[PDB]
């Protein structure tokens, strides 16, 4: 058995339990679920606009962390090149299933003004870890799905709450190779598409502005099965 | 206290595990490791056809993999990446006959959708002078991962819970594997929404932690046996056996 | 969905909370702590003698 | 206005011309066991309009559906016509296994033999047998999962009419959401109205 | 009193016989005939291996013989000398596939010794203007007699009890056949003390009492269907399916 | 009669009722009236200004869905060309009167 | 009944169109103008949106999208059941 313990040869006396930083900082860190809800960078894009209802960029919504986009050799996304993957997939690497919600809080640029619609599409499957990333009848606005418009003129950030709309017990969590054909419905919570409502004369002001997306799990996430960590890379040895 | 009296019967006391009509014995105590609690039956939510377990035939044990394990196998050597609801059938096809010929798996031929928990007893028959240690580890849904080839080593499977098969004491490894999957039923044949990767709960894989070490006159080989029970099973979707394709 | 049709409030945005005020005033902050009710605490050996 | 009220209404969705000279193995229908039952209109439009059962329309606004379906077979027969027909049900058939079918492979699975002698109407309550608790919509937006299971209807004993009555008997096949039918996630509809059938290819 | 009101539903009331997942309907009332009382289970006296009935799969109905019955068949014409624990398997082999492909008979492939009672419903689909009458008769252990060829006629089978299938009222024939044999278990395969005549309880045979008579424009044919339930069954002797020979 | 049911030849056992997604998603979908209040695209225009109080555009207000404007052959409104009519007239096609 | 929204504060006006008709209830399918007074039996009214820009500013407003949404809001009661018309399946669109 793994955590069996035959002959304890302790030398220690009683160490005072601080309660995971309670007795020093006035706050607990025993539960990792409430650390999971600190917002983490999810993905970052640069708008290359190449109609009003065309979805400007789409991304599958998943707590696993996306397929990491460093970038090209010339302009790497300096956090995703340097500071690898953050917290939430570093914990999700330690599990196998999840069942819960997500939050997003998409941060738009400021120079854009036009009103923005956001769709949640639980229809669209994920078709493997390749192209499980931000992608600049799918290509347009759709009627029936859960929608939300944020006005950029008032506040250029839309806070979301993506529920758990899957016909599963719980979903997959590691990297996903598209093994079975219907197992592809077992990864994402859906497929969010952000689309501007600017015309063609205004859309050129919006080209090459950063749109950063955050995420956090929000009160419902329950990572179920324990699975050990993969090989890691130490960051201060990066050249 | 430690009062030996060997005889014609031997010294130790034999323990058992009796099932339907298959009784297998172990001299040694099992190193049980249970990755997850026992599951709820899930036949209420998704089945109107007649669900009937077959505890007289399905809960029998069945040997699915024996293999020689030599000392010349290296440090982190795979021995058997058994996919348990697949290797039960594909070992029967490794005996070069149909699935209908075996009493343990005839509901897989008739019924379409399997659920249930699986016991695994990996017996070993090492000599007492042999020194080596294996680990039996269960990993849910192996083929759904792509980085698992970088994880498939003893340093990764010793973090999740697992059984240990020491060749020193000829240890035996009970392994209670409950059904956990994305969908609450595994399909046993070609199926309208997935065909590739059929009847695949995960992977019992038995890496080597430290190999056999012995003297120059030592017994080199070490046979290893794997048994599987299918205890709290159930089946649904009565269908024709002519739709059952052969496993990969 | 009952439609809330009473006429709502009517007030004044400002840019920044008060700076000179510092006694009888619960001051809202965007905290950088992880717990929301978390307060810095002094252990029994860190007793501040000098009020 | 209620999905258990809309889905609890029959809609005529299939109509079998069942003749006398069919053998004991003849297939009458192999329609899918989903709310999305197809019935084509013979139009000359570039988009052929399709009728749907009301359970199919009200499930076409939802992503996932689950539950029993109840198909009412109103065979139109006199009291002197005698027939007997299996309405069977195979759980889990794909595209390649959609063929190879007869009544003999059907009688393995769940099947219902009906004795058309005096009463001429019954209601086969289709089981919902799938591995998944809900089940994803068949069609989707402009973007195609088949049914969890397929209905079949074979002619077990062939039609024996008296000499003073007709040779052929037509069967109406109505589809209704059952007593346990339920749908959950609201998405883009897979069905559009015929109020403006103009479609402009760009 | 005799108040007709036909409609879109028809006039009559439908009766059923629901089983595991096979529901078959009859407009007409059965003419039940039970040759012997219900038998005691007999698993205590001659079985130590695990005896487990399978009521979720074995008690289903299964069509084993349909046949056209024309008016040009003579007076005392055989129609089907079905041997019921044999014709259940040999009809599956008449569908040109193995016994494992059918959910009703997979315990015959795995287990070795069958016991149990058998229901038979011989439905007919005659027109109401057709005039003729069959009889369904069960005879225990047909092949053990030699003078049965001189007995095999309607004058002999109308003395033992039997069901009557009148083509006038499209009558249906329930037939409760309990297990009575010399030995209290029927063997389902090649067996150490007998090989010839395997799994042979007797003979359901359906002679004609009076043939179809009709006008010159009448419907000549009359399809007949036979169904079999295996209700109070049991099986013993778990064995390999590779010993199961094909039936004759 | 339409929803009459003469001879039920059920094979099924009892299926567990999830309460229209209540037991999985924490929310109900039995009532279609509360799905009707999810906002749907009604109509979309492009301003072609050809006084201060001139009404810039008018539209009749109706839950039936408008007469659908795809557009010309060159620039179709890509949702109304592709994704037809949405939810609320797909339900209003299933009725005859409304009061609300 | 009128309402001004200021575009400078928030460029979205949320409305609530009541049921001002002299009917029991209104028609709901496509409407062919059969009777002359039956024409009062379809709409809830006739909303008109108008800007207040002058002619020098109105040219900046030309060819900008104005999207309108809708939903029924607590009072809608579709009364008579009428079956669905022929539909068109969307994934067969070219
Ligand atoms: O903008 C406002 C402020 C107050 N009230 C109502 O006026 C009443 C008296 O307000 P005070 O007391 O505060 C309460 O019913 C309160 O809800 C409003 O309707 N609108």
């Amino acid at each position: 058995e793994e955590s069996r313990n035959t002959t304890v040869l302790d030398t220690t006396t009683t160490l005072q339990s601080s309660g995971f930083g309670r007795a020093f900082f006035g706050e607990a860190f025993n539960d990792l679920k409430t650390l999971m809800r600190r917002y983490q960078l999810y993905g970052q894009l640069l708008l290359s606009v190449t109609d009003i209802d065309h979805c400007m960029f789409t991304f599958p919504c998943l707590p696993q962390g996306l397929a990491l986009d460093i970038g090209s050799a010339g302009s790497p996304h300096e956090i995703f090149n340097r500071c690898r993957d953050g917290i939430i997939p570093l914990i999700a690497s330690g599990y196998r299933f999840y069942r819960g919600d997500l939050r997003y809080k998409i941060v738009f640029p400021s120079n854009v003004n036009s009103n923005i619609w956001v769709q949640h599409r639980p229809d669209r499957r994920l078709e493997g870890w390749s192209a499980a990333k931000i992608v600049n009848g799918q290509g347009v606005y759709n009627h029936g799905y859960a929608s939300h418009i944020q006005i950029t003129r008032v506040n250029n950030v839309i806070e979301l709450e993506v529920p758990f709309y899957n016909a599963t017990c719980y979903n997959y969590l590691q990297a996903f190779n598209a093994s079975s054909a219907a197992s592809s419905y077992a990864v994402s919570l859906g497929e969010i598409s952000v689309g501007f409502q600017a015309t063609s004369d205004d859309i050129a002001s919006i080209v090459n502005k950063p749109v950063t997306i955050y995420y956090s799990i929000g009160d419902g996430m329950q990572f179920s099965q324990w699975v050990g960590y993969q090989p890691m890379m130490i960051l201060d040895q990066l050249p | 206290m430690d009062n030996p009296n060997p005889g014609p019967d031997g010294e130790g006391e034999v323990e058992l595990e009796k099932d339907s009509n298959v009784v297998l014995t172990t001299q040694r105590d099992p190193s049980t490791s249970i990755p997850a609690p026992v599951s709820v039956k899930w036949s209420r939510w998704t089945s109107n056809d007649v669900v009937d377990d077959y505890a007289t035939i399905t809960s029998r044990w069945y040997q699915i993999a024996e293999f020689v394990w030599s000392k010349d196998d290296p440090f982190d050597k795979e021995l058997a990446r058994l996919i348990l609801p697949r290797a039960l059938l594909s070992s029967i096809e490794a005996n070069s006959d149909a699935i209908c010929d075996v009493p343990n798996t005839i509901p897989f031929k008739v019924h379409a959708y399997w659920r249930g928990d699986m016991e695994v007893r990996v017996q070993i028959n090492s000599n007492k002078f042999q020194v080596g240690q294996l680990q039996a580890t269960w990993y849910y849904s192996d083929h759904e991962n792509l980085n698992i080839s970088s994880k498939r080593s003893v340093y990764g499977f010793s973090q999740m819970d697992h059984a240990l098969i020491s060749a020193s004491a000829s240890n035996e490894a009970k392994l209670v594997i409950p059904f956990k999957h994305v969908y609450p039923f595994l399909p046993t044949r070609i199926v309208p929404d997935w065909t590739t990767g059929i009847l695949d709960m995960g992977a019992l894989n038995i890496r080597v932690i430290a190999p056999l070490r012995m003297s120059a006159t030592g017994p080199t080989t070490c046979n290893v046996v794997v048994f599987i029970k299918l205890n709290n099973s159930e089946f649904t979707g009565t269908s024709s056996g002519k739709f059952y394709a052969s496993q990969i | 969905n009952p439609s809330y049709q009473q006429s709502p409030r009517h007030f004044v945005p400002t840019g920044m909370h008060s700076l000179a005020l510092g006694t009888n005033l619960v001051e809202p902050l965007h905290a950088l702590r992880l717990d929301a009710a978390g307060t810095t605490q002094h252990p029994v050996g860190c007793a501040p003698d000098e009020d | 206005m209620t999905v258990s009220s809309i889905a609890s209404r029959y809609g005529l969705i299939r109509r079998v011309q069942w003749k006398k000279d069919h053998a004991k193995g003849s297939l009458l229908l192999q329609l899918d066991a989903d709310p999305f039952v197809e019935q084509r209109i013979e139009g000359t439009n570039p988009i052929s309009l399709y009728w749907f059962a009301p359970v199919g329309v009200v499930s076409s606004m939802f992503m996932q559906w689950r539950g029993s379906l109840e198909y009412r077979f109103d065979i139109i027969a006199s009291q002197f016509h005698t027939g007997r027909l299996i309405v069977g049900y195979v759980p889990g058939l794909t595209a390649s296994l959609q063929l190879q079918m007869d009544y003999m492979k059907l009688k393995s699975s769940s099947y219902v033999v009906f004795d058309l002698q005096e009463s001429n109407s019954f209601t086969f309550e289709v089981p919902y047998v799938s591995y998944r608790p809900w089940w994803v919509r068949k069609y989707g937006g402009n973007y195609s999962t088949d049914a969890p299971s397929t209905l079949f209807m074979y002619v077990q004993v062939p039609l024996i009419p008296m000499e003073a009555v007709s040779d052929t008997i037509d069967i109406n096949v109505y589809v209704r959401g059952g007593s346990s039918f339920e749908v959950c996630v609201p998405v883009q509809p897979s069905l559009g109205l015929n109020w403006n059938t103009d479609f402009i290819l760009r």
